[PDB]
């Protein structure tokens, strides 16, 4: 299972630049990746989401694909939570 | 929902532009009149005073909601000001309060107050008897569509006739 | 067959350290007569390894990537059950 730090459990589009940086530090240790420099992703989450897998690979040759697929997994689980809260809000109202 | 807005969105309906109801007079939003002059000349002028701005309308979806809510407020004030209606209304819970407002939107404060027997039966927590009573009225005959749901709401005390 | 299974690694890749991933590649190369795989082709643990797509395996290992991916899937098929990755 993937358990994010509780402060990062928001949809990545709302991630600050700092949130992005904390995501990388967490991912590095969680996935035993080669050290990721702090300034490889100088952007907020809504910028991060515009990047392609190729972009991740150019920025992080060692871990880019892992970081990209991690993001896809995060996006997926948030999307599910969004439609679980959506179906229930319509169920009450 | 279900709530008070949904009730009259089904019964009296929300239409946008100016339309004519099941009678002939002009109606905008949800059951708002309009409209003392026999033409679309003064039904076009009193709306400038009502909305706050101008032309024709054609009004926005949200302005009609405000318009509706101001009229619900007018209904409630009229009910509480009425000596024959207030004592009935004050004993009712909010689900059944909506039903009495529903009736006022249609036939008006003074028209509803004529249902003496059915109002007293509603006051004394006697739901089914008022439900059989209201069913045998002139208002029930004209539109059995709207009436069945208002009665069901009075008896059960729930929004079921809309869910 | 089938078996096709590492003898000194856990059969649940989710627990594999970065070192365990390197030994799995080393075992794989020998067991399957593959072209030599550089140890630093998957600088990551098993959790990270399970996030990669077949396409990502191929990018990291043009000669053996698809093989390694299907090998990883084979290991997950037997034994049960998860994980993975939620
Ligand atoms: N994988």
């Amino acid at each position: 299972s993937i358990r994010l730090p509780a402060h990062l459990r928001l949809q990545p589009i709302y991630w600050s630049r700092d949130d992005v940086a904390q995501w990388l530090k967490w991912a590095e240790n969680e996935f035993s990746l080669s050290p990721i420099d702090s300034n490889t992703f100088e952007m907020n989450g809504k910028a991060l989401l515009l990047l392609t897998k190729e972009d991740f690979r150019y920025r992080s040759p060692h871990s880019g694909d892992v970081l990209y697929e991690l993001l896809q997994h995060i996006l997926k689980q948030r999307d599910l939570e969004a439609e679980a809260a959506a179906a229930e809000a319509a169920a009450k109202a | 929902g279900p709530n008070i807005f949904e009730m009259l969105r089904i019964d009296e309906g929300l239409r946008l532009k100016i339309y004519k109801d099941t009678e002939g007079y002009y109606t905008i939003g949800i059951g708002h009149l309009l409209t003392k002059s026999p033409s679309l000349n003064a039904a076009k002028s009193e709306l400038d005073k009502a909305i706050g701005r101008n032309t024709n309308g054609v009004i926005t979806k949200d302005e009609a909601e405000k318009l509706f809510c101001q009229d619900v407020d007018a209904a409630v004030r009229g009910i509480l000001r009425n000596a024959k209606l207030k004592p009935v209304y004050d004993s009712l819970d909010c689900v059944r309060r909506c039903a009495l407002i529903n009736m006022v939107f249609q036939m008006g404060e003074t028209g509803v107050a004529g249902f003496t027997n059915s109002l007293r039966m509603l006051q004394q927590k006697r739901w089914d008897e008022a439900a059989v009573n209201l069913a045998k009225s002139r208002w029930y005959n004209q539109t059995p569509n709207r009436a069945k749901r208002v009665i069901t709401t009075f008896r059960t005390g729930t929004w079921d006739a809309y869910k």
